[PDB]
């Protein structure tokens, strides 16, 4: 069933990639999707590169059903790993 | 120079200015949110605040300084590199309380930490050309 109002819940996203161009494009796409959605963005921030892997963190606050649906529809490029949670 | 807290402030400023580049949120909200959610107990927070505000209020100027050195790139400048170079150029041009060599060296170290492969060599090359124009005394 539907996720309900998601009061006080946050979407937390961690991105990884070997290609910094791909990671920054995916980050931008996630930000745009969230903001067009009526949600707010925290970050994104870069972390220090580890084992030649670029890392970004971004969160989405006050997500709506339209936010979640827009994120699902978004096609993220091959070569970027996205870990995502809601709570 | 410089104190570890100021080094940490510049590190945090790269992260926050990356945030601002990507989110397009108001810089006042970026400052508030970053400081509310990030661990800054070891940071010169005043310097961090002054860096965001300064880079944000001089971005056209800073990007103008940077533009000629980007003329050969086939790809858009990376977001981390853009943040690092904005900060470095800002410090060279407005924060003469930061020694010339510190501003340059710390930019190279930030590119090494956060940037693309060989990012730090690119940053070194840009600053080697731009820095003596901004601070002709090299101090």
């Amino acid at each position: 069933g539907p996720l309900g109002s998601m009061q006080n819940q946050r979407i937390r996203i961690r991105l990884k990639a070997f290609d910094h161009r791909l990671i920054d494009q995916a980050t931008a796409e996630i930000v745009e999707t969230a903001k067009r959605t009526g949600a707010q963005v925290r970050g994104p921030i870069p972390l220090p590169t580890r084992s030649r892997t670029h890392l970004r963190l971004v969160d989405i606050v006050e997500p709506t059903e339209k936010t979640v649906d827009a994120l699902m529809r978004l096609d993220l490029a091959a070569g970027v790993d996205v870990q995502i949670s809601l709570g | 120079m410089e104190p570890a807290a100021r080094r940490r402030a510049r590190e945090c400023a790269v992260q926050a200015l990356y945030s601002w580049q990507l989110s397009q949120n108001d810089i006042a909200d970026v400052e508030y949110q970053f400081l509310a959610e990030q661990d800054v107990k070891d940071v010169d927070v005043l310097y961090f605040r002054e860096l965001l505000a300064g880079v944000a209020t001089n971005t056209a100027y800073l990007d103008g300084l940077m533009k000629p050195y980007l003329s050969r790139l086939l790809e858009e400048l990376g977001q981390v590199e853009k943040a690092v170079l904005r900060i470095a150029l800002y410090e060279l041009s407005k924060r003469s309380d930061v020694p010339y060599k510190v501003a340059i060296n710390e930019a190279i170290e930030l590119a090494k930490s956060f940037g693309a492969e060989d990012s730090h060599k690119f940053v070194n090359g840009v600053l080697d050309k731009a820095a003596p124009v901004i601070r002709p005394n090299k101090k």
